[PDB]
RNA sequence: UGAUUCAUGAUAACUCGACGGAUCGCACGGCCGCCGGCGACGCAUCAUUCAAAUUUCUGCCCUAUCAACUUUCGAUGGUAGGAUAGUGGCCUACCAUGGUGGUGACGGGUGACGGAGAAUUAGGGUUCGAUUCCGGAGAGGGAGCCUGAGAAACGGCUACCACAUCCAAGGAAGGCAGCAGGCGCGCAAAUUACCCAAUCCUGACACGGGGAGGUAGUGACAAUAAAUAACAAUACCGGGAGUCUGGUAAUUGGAAUGAGUACAAUCUAAAUCCCUUAACGAGGAUCCAUUGGAGGGCAAGUCUGGUGCCAGCAGC
RNA sequence: UACCUGGUUGAUCCUGCCAGUAGUCAUAUGCUUGUCUCAAAGAUUAAGCCAUGCAUGUGUAAGUAUGAACAAAUAGACUGUGAAACUGCGAAUGGCUCAUUAAAUCAGUUAUAGUUUGUUUGAUGGUUACUCGGAUAACCGUAGUAAUUCUAGAGCU
């Protein structure tokens, strides 16, 4: 156990998509890695966010020998706009979407089943 | 078409024309034992490196001294020997290039430095503390006994933070002979 | 091939988008417009690799289809619009306006400009002819068309284009001794004086140009962009201002740096 | 304009002219029924852009045991037409007798797509270039064609020929040189996987789709870095009686550590690997390095046993 | 690295080749193989033949809804969402392969005053009408055929 902290670089806020982006720089001396959830608790402090589910931090790497972690931060101005610009899959991760399950494979040949029927039927079709 | 197909790479290094030369068979195992080599192959890439830093000068210095040519990429392959303190500021011409020898390269290895500075009982034993994870040149690890240390770099060369040796916690074989004292 | 290609291979975009080699198989094929697809910057690389508002091609989407992005004082939805030199490109919720203009090394640099400039362009006349009801028109280098030109405006000649009331302010000859910017080939982004035209009939005319230092080189007549009369230039220019070093000046320069940076 | 009876104007007529908006969203206002905003889609013309078609000059391997070739049925050129998006023997009529050739025509060969390039290179050079970029060409072999801005299209149609599927035998449906996969051929080449997250393309489209493309699996084609031990004390053996230094041992000691394994986090579209890291993980550290050699060329034995011009070795 | 060595004679100096030496983003094969990064891969012989699955579809506030569709409401043409279907566009790009092809393709260099070009962008289109007509899909219901996005007739809009 020791101090964990978190620098930023490269900071710019992007008034388009209404968030701020920057490059994370996480000195974590005895210890693995830092988790996204504990980084998204820390980030929230140190610019102020009131809610935390804003923050999206993604794409780290630890350094070669440990002690250093390198990521990328997004932090919005509300989860409402985070939910239009922010792609599905990293809402997902942050709990802000549910996972519909599917398969690509079985959806096309639904699709070359389907167009061998015309009207109302093409949806019975099993 | 595939991205990665415009990936490139080369080779590091040339067998010699005469595979079975006792002259060269002789001042070759002489380099490899006196600087703790694995095999003729880090000899090999190291003449490889060196045969093209001293071609780059000789055509450099077959063209006119004021050509604009000359002047730039002189001062840089010059720039990039002081770097790596294989040439003096008072060696400062393309000349003092053509002068290098192997074992020039061959001390300027972290594996040498290593042993140089004190680091290391044998040129041998700092082979061992560089690939397992016990040197750091600055803040940065280095478990490969090739790097070539830059003269900016080589007062920074000391024990990793994370190893016995530089302030860590003892290995596991002191920690499992400690927990066996412990259990008598 | 049957018709018309829509990919553009990434290896073959031109190279003053230093796209990178490993980033992808495609590079982003620009749209038909009023700059050729070779003298362009597409919006795309423009905010995201330039700008760096957008992280992705999807993000580029977004920031186009909210209608925030404009060019030559309208709104472009089109993600590969050719936007090329001396396009003025603004930004309202950034606050932001820039000309596309080519730094001394011949790529696009983004200028930023003031509120006041970011009002009008500059145009190269690319002919003068009679229209239908013989009306006389002129027709540009960026693909405008303006009917009713001033008569003394010819071919070749820079016009000073109000991006509001869409018509000529002011127009510059082109005649020896004005600045001018070289748009194309090796000297590209470079600025200097027209010292001379040399023509020869039925082919291409050359112009010799004179740097602010005293450097000379020449150039076809269609890579010439007359950006002022006399010497000084209509529009701002980059903090080169068109001056092309030499590599050993600029590695002194370079080196000067580490000094004092 | 280097250069056009060119751009463009006027006039006389002509055509049985898919032209000149019977379309849609949002917002409501201003005048006393009238007037009016910002958009969408569509028609026509010119310019522009995206391109094509044709086209100028120069440049290609071997072969003369290929020296003449072309021209009735177009060969070379002329005139007038036809056709074409348009130039042109592109085609027709008529006329002329030309056109190419040891500076290699014509013909033949190529296990010949061309180029950017690749290998090796003191210099000059030799060889290669099916393959991811550019250009061309093809979709079992030919031919023909519709739609369309664009195709002589083949994951479009029509016919013939060659193969071949289903059939209740009356018919019907076929094109992997796309991805994967199978057979065959061979000295010779991987999964009938996941995904549109990146790159970009496309549609009415911010949203759908994409075997393009990416991800993982197989992968000693090729390339890079880099373990399989380090140190000390004894015994033994050297070098500079003596004592400092160096070398050996399945001796004796404590130290070091990743291969592996694994909480975890991270990685990713989701997984996986890597990187990071708790615990665990080395003594014959069996956590056992191999492939070729030891007469010469050519680094290394005139060792021991067997064989006896046999068996075999041996590029020479 | 601008390099050579063995072999013709009793011996010698040559010519001269054979053999050796090194490489190949060069293929195959043999034996061997712990770790990291990177990465080609049914071209060569058969442009030979192919079972099966997939590789091209497409919806905006803004062309056409009366699903006998869903949701939320409660004398109105419609005006929440919207399957299907008509209409529009795309499928001429991409991917694959190298069979044919030797001034041909192709390369650099030209020309179009010798043409076409959806789209983009810019400009430009004169001094019953308070809005026409007849069809058809989906739907509906009689079907045929061993059979196919094979097909006929009827009623709507
Ligand atoms: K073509
Ligand atoms: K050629
Ligand atoms: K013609
Ligand atoms: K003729
Ligand atoms: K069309
Ligand atoms: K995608
Ligand atoms: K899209
Ligand atoms: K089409
Ligand atoms: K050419
Ligand atoms: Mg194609
Ligand atoms: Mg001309
Ligand atoms: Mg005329
Ligand atoms: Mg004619
Ligand atoms: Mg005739
Ligand atoms: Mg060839
Ligand atoms: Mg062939
Ligand atoms: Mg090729
Ligand atoms: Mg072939
Ligand atoms: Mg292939
Ligand atoms: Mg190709
Ligand atoms: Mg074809
Ligand atoms: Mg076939
Ligand atoms: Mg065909
Ligand atoms: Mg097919
Ligand atoms: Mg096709
Ligand atoms: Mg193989
Ligand atoms: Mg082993
Ligand atoms: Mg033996
Ligand atoms: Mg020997
Ligand atoms: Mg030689
Ligand atoms: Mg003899
Ligand atoms: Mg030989
Ligand atoms: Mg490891
Ligand atoms: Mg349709
Ligand atoms: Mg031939
Ligand atoms: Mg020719």
């Amino acid at each position: 156990d020791k101090a964990v902290t978190i620098r930023t670089r490269k900071f710019m806020t992007n008034r388009l998509l209404a968030r701020k982006q920057f490059i994370i720089d996480v000195l974590h001396p005895g210890r693995a890695n830092v988790s996204k959830a504990e980084l998204k608790e820390k980030l929230s402090r140190m610019y102020e966010v009131k809610d935390p589910n804003a923050i999206f931090v993604f794409k780290f790497r630890t350094h070669f020998g440990g002690g250093k972690s390198t990521g990328f931060g997004l932090i919005y101005d509300s989860v409402e706009n985070a939910k239009k610009y922010e792609p599905k899959y990293r809402l997902i991760r942050n709990g802000l979407d549910t996972k519909v399950e599917k398969s690509r494979k079985q959806m096309k040949e639904r699709k070359n089943r389907a167009k061998k029927v015309r009207g109302v039927k093409k949806t019975k079709a099993g | 078409v595939h991205v990665s197909f415009y990936r490139n790479y080369g080779k590091t290094f040339k067998k010699p024309r005469r595979p079975y030369e006792k002259e060269r068979l002789d001042a070759e195992l002489k380099l490899v034992g006196e600087y703790g080599l694995r095999c003729k192959r880090e000899l090999w890439r190291v003449q490889y490196a060196l045969s093209r830093i001293r071609n780059a000068a000789r055509m450099l210095l077959t063209l006119d001294e004021k050509d604009p040519r000359r002047i730039f990429e002189g001062e840089a392959l010059l720039r990039r020997m002081n770097r790596y303190g294989l040439l003096d500021e008072s060696q400062n011409k393309l000349d003092y290039v053509l002068a290098l020898t192997v074992e020039n390269f061959l001390e300027r290895r972290l594996q040498t430095l290593v042993f140089k500075t004190g680091m290391a009982k044998s040129i041998h034993h700092a082979r061992v503390l560089i690939r397992q994870r016990h040197i750091r040149v600055g803040r940065q690890v280095v478990n490969v006994a090739s790097f070539m240390v830059r003269v900016d770099s080589q007062k920074h060369i000391d024990f990793s933070l994370t190893s016995p040796f530089g302030g860590g916690r003892p290995g596991r074989v002191k920690r499992k002979n400690q927990k066996s004292a412990a259990k008598k | 091939a049957r018709g018309l290609k829509k990919h553009l291979k990434r290896l073959n975009a031109p190279k003053h988008w230093m796209l990178d080699k490993l980033g992808g198989a495609f590079a982003p094929k620009p749209s038909s417009g009023p700059h050729k697809s070779r003298e362009c910057l597409p919006l795309v690389i423009i905010l995201r690799n330039r700008l760096k508002y957008a992280l992705t091609y999807r993000e580029v989407i977004s920031i186009l289809m909210q209608r925030q992005v404009m060019v030559d004082g309208k709104v472009r939805t089109d993600k590969t619009y050719p936007a090329g030199f001396m396009d003025v490109v603004t930004i309202p919720k950034t606050n932001e306006s820039f000309r596309l203009l080519y730094d001394t090394k011949g790529r696009f640099r983004l200028h930023s400009l003031r509120d006041e400039e970011a009002k009008f362009k500059l145009c190269k006349v690319r002919s003068v002819q009679f229209g239908q009801k013989g009306i006389p028109y002129l027709n540009t280098y960026d693909g405008r068309t303006i009917r009713y030109p001033d008569p003394l405006i010819k071919a070749n000649d820079t016009i000073k284009l109000d991006l509001d009331s869409n018509k000529i302010v002011d127009f510059i000859k082109f005649d020896v001794g004005n600045v001018v910017m070289v748009t194309g080939g090796r000297n590209r982004g470079r600025v200097g004086i027209l010292k001379n035209r040399e023509k020869h009939k039925g082919s291409f005319e050359t112009v010799h140009i004179q740097d602010s230092q005293g450097h000379e080189f020449a150039t076809r007549l269609g890579n010439v962009f007359t950006l002022g009369k006399g010497s000084k230039p209509w529009v701002s220019l980059p903090k080169g201002k068109g001056i092309k070093l030499s590599i050993i000046e600029e590695a002194r320069k370079r080196m000067a740096a580490q000094s004092a940076t």
